[PDB]
């Protein structure tokens, strides 16, 4: 588990734009599936997450 | 058959197909149904 303060299994600091963009695209693709979930539903689900 | 047309009136005016949720156009659906001879199959199944 990601123990907070653990020098090894800590939280990933030093993130850049490319990782965020890749997330954005795949999440918009994986969560939409094949039309299973609406775009707005996905949007506020991520807002809450 | 009067509330159906009501609902497709609702569907046409306000659904906003966009891109994620589009529909197969009705000509394509009817071509698929007739190309399978669905009417002939139904008649033969009912008649036998
Ligand atoms: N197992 C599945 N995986 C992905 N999509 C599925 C699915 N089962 C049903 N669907 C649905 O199938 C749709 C594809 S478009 C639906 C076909 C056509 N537009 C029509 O209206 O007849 C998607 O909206 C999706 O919600």
């Amino acid at each position: 588990p990601l123990i907070k303060g653990h020098e090894k299994y800590d939280l990933r600091v030093r993130i850049d734009r490319e990782e965020i963009e890749g997330l954005g695209r795949n999440l918009h693709n994986v969560l939409w599936g094949g039309g299973g979930t609406n775009d707005s539903e996905i949007f506020y689900s991520l807002v809450n997450i | 058959d009067i509330l159906g047309d009501f609902f497709e009136s609702i569907i046409r005016d306000g659904f906003k197909q966009t891109k994620g949720q589009f529909f197969t156009p009705t000509p394509i659906v009817k071509f698929i149904l007739y190309a399978l001879q669905l009417d002939k199959l139904a008649i033969d199944r009912l008649n036998n």
